[PDB]
């Protein structure tokens, strides 16, 4: 499901399931 | 950077990897 267009809250809800206990840094300017 | 990797690009597992902490 990763395998897509990901934009805004959609990616940041990837980051979210793939990432798990690790977290995850989501910087859209670079 | 993510946005221009899997928003405006498709996006893969490896790339979603490389921002967890």
């Amino acid at each position: 499901f990763v395998n897509q267009h990901l934009c805004g809250s959609h990616l940041v809800e990837a980051l979210y399931l793939v990432c798990g206990e690790r977290g995850f840094f989501y910087t859209p300017k670079a | 950077g993510i946005v221009e990797q899997c928003c405006a690009s498709v996006c893969s597992l490896y790339q979603l990897e490389n921002y967890c902490n």
